[PDB]
């Protein structure tokens, strides 16, 4: 993710309105079509948003360098149990790990 | 020759451990650090996801003199979303999963005909479940 | 006379006064966090079992459980005299730019470390937003501390609970090397010049890499 | 200078970072999915009577039953101010295009993984529909992921359970 | 004991916000002839708020953790309707619980 | 913003009338001009650290 300040066009909308459109969504598809449209432009902005791209790669190389992904987030969402840092070290735990000592020790004892 | 016996040590440490691990297993009192930790998790679901439906979606806006879609397409025929940056209008918080806004209708007239008295209110939103 | 050396002084009054505290704070994360066998100083002398049979973490399960089942947050209410809408713009602006998921993070760790360690924190910092800015193109958030007790040390000169009598704070930030760069950008640092401070943590557990650059902040 | 080695670099680093974290996961996953007699550096010396008489497993199983039957999702809510129909669209697109069964799999994939191991995760795509399109002509669904413990490795430098 | 001290934290949180509010944010003054937002722009096109010093009007407490103001609003009517007996103010409430 | 060695940003003047820190404590009081904060964990240690090695 890429936080960064972008070009961003204040048009007039011809029903009602002026509307605020980021200059790289519309950078050479349709550019000249909001003139066409009926849409003219007032103003000129920077402003700040966050970009996601994606690389593919392996140990050796890069596949795809900077895809441009859309949302301005990560898209992987992570669910955590116990969660927390101790020394700057972040430790998850479940439900599973401290039973794991004494179910051994019945395996054991069983057999 | 003697019977085979198991050890007072074996017998002791068997119960011992699984009084242990019947002790340690136990999440919480009941799993509400769990389901606010996959809120969490679906809140930040819901901010992913109205990002992305803000950049490719097509997102109406509503007027109040009806819902305007404005956009265009480009010489070579792909049509590109046009967005305006009052966006964010909306906040994420968590609910009930619900396959349809119908559903959901549904079940918010359901909560609120549980709690008014049988009066006219009442009449009305028995209408309004008839309804949907 | 030098501006370090005076930061310097109070920084090693304030730690010093505070270091028996601290160390059993650390000590209580490592055993309710890591592991209750905390016997980093003699443990490769020779093999022998060592089993973990927790009985105190059902306990702070159940207290954990207990305290976020009961969410507590400001409330401003208008003095006594004044208009009966007086707290209405600045409740709907604490609402507006608390709402989102790093405030609850932060009351949940600081709440977490507080029950097991005995001290927890948070912090507010204030940034520029332009696509939903809550007011004048600025937001307020809230963000995390974790482990406040090495990480967040007081002026040693105050006597209340929440410190509003303290007089200055100094707040100690450990981060990758990734994190130093994005932090020497961030703040307009050098980033070829790598900083360093006083080291928090204790290499205890046999982690593989501990690799850590410290920098720290002063309020006052 | 050079691009991979950068995102090596920063790999590597974050990879290293959560050593313990993922390989104390991984246990968790292997003793409560495949097998309790983790014994796989010395197993083929002799053959010894060893038993799975599980105490744990019905605990877990009690836990994903019970975090199961009551199902959590996005809702979106006009904010202060906004026009009170501010959320139906956005909340009609959502409902639409999570309704399928990735997104519950997904989502139970998840649960169960935070349970056991104590994370996991998911995937938000978007793909290009035809036949049943969300709206300009694309789809948004939601992908799992399995042992995200492993599989998914975060910036090291993240102090937020949600990694924001 | 827990909860009054996490709520003495969320007092202290609150006087922070507050003063930060006065001193970064635009707060409008309430007249009683609206919101009247007094500021201006420098020649170098920042704006600078402009805020009176009758800026401490309000205390802070604790209370329930809510998302929005819709929402503590809905919580209020919902509290004051259950203590309401079947009158005319609960005709009223219940309106106004329609209302929001 | 200060290091072990030098100061990097002086005395940059940020907003607000207090420390933007907020903390929160256990049992709290001052023994003899010194500060003491427990939790629900200290307490616990000696015997659990007992019942891990009569168990072991």
């Amino acid at each position: 993710v890429v936080e960064k300040k972008e070009t961003a066009f204040i048009y007039q909308d011809p029903v009602t309105g002026e509307p605020v459109s980021y200059f790289k969504r519309d950078i050479k598809d349709v550019i000249d079509d909001l003139a066409d449209s009926g849409f003219i432009k007032i103003a000129e902005r920077q402003i700040k948003r966050r970009r996601v791209y994606k690389s593919i790669i392996t140990c050796t190389a890069v596949l795809k360098d900077k895809q441009l992904i859309a949302g301005e987030h990560i898209p992987i969402v992570p669910v955590f149990g116990e969660w927390g840092f101790v020394e700057d070290k972040e430790v998850y735990e479940g439900v599973v790990r401290l039973t794991k000592d004494g179910q051994r020790l019945r395996n054991m004892i069983m057999s | 020759y003697e019977n085979p016996e198991v050890p007072q040590a074996n017998a002791y440490m068997l119960e011992a451990a699984t009084s242990a691990v019947k002790e340690v297993a136990t999440l919480g009192v009941e799993t509400y650090v769990f389901q606010d930790n996959l809120a969490t998790a679906m809140r930040r679901d819901g901010e992913i996801y109205q990002s992305i439906v803000n950049d490719i979606y097509d997102v109406p806006r509503n007027v109040t003199i009806l819902m305007a879609e404005v956009v265009d397409l480009a010489t070579g025929e792909k049509q590109v979303l046009n967005d305006i940056r009052g966006r964010y209008e909306c906040y994420t918080d968590v609910g009930p999963s619900f396959q349809s806004m119908k559903q959901q209708n549904r079940a918010e007239i359901l909560e609120l005909l549980g709690k008014t008295p049988q009066g006219t209110p009442e009449y009305q939103l028995l209408l309004l479940q008839y309804f949907t | 006379e030098n501006r370090l050396e005076s930061i310097l002084s109070r920084f090693d009054a304030d730690w010093t006064a505070s270091d028996e505290a601290r160390r059993e704070a650390k000590n209580d994360l490592f055993f309710s966090r890591v592991s209750q066998w905390d016997d980093w100083l003699s443990q490769y002398t020779t093999l022998q079992y060592r089993g973990q049979f927790d009985v105190v973490r059902p306990v702070v399960r159940k207290l954990v459980s207990e305290m976020r089942q009961n969410p507590i947050d400001v409330l401003y209410r208008p003095k006594d005299g004044a208009r009966p809408d007086a707290a209405d713009v600045l409740m709907g602006m604490y609402r507006t730019d608390m709402r989102h998921n790093t405030a609850k993070i932060a009351v949940n760790i600081a709440v977490r470390e507080q029950i097991e360690a005995g001290v927890g924190a948070w912090r507010l910092v204030t940034d520029y937003e332009d696509q939903s800015p809550t007011s004048n193109n600025q937001v307020i958030r809230r963000e995390p501390i974790h482990s406040a007790c090495s990480h967040v040390i007081w002026d040693s000169n105050s006597k209340l609970m929440d410190k509003s009598d303290a007089r200055h704070c100094t707040v100690i930030h450990s981060m990758s090397q990734n994190g130093w760069e994005d932090f020497a950008e961030k703040y307009d640092l050098d980033a070829d010049d790598i900083p360093s401070f006083q080291n928090p943590n204790d290499w205890v557990f046999p982690w593989l890499t501990q690799d850590t650059i410290q920098i720290a902040e002063f309020y006052e």
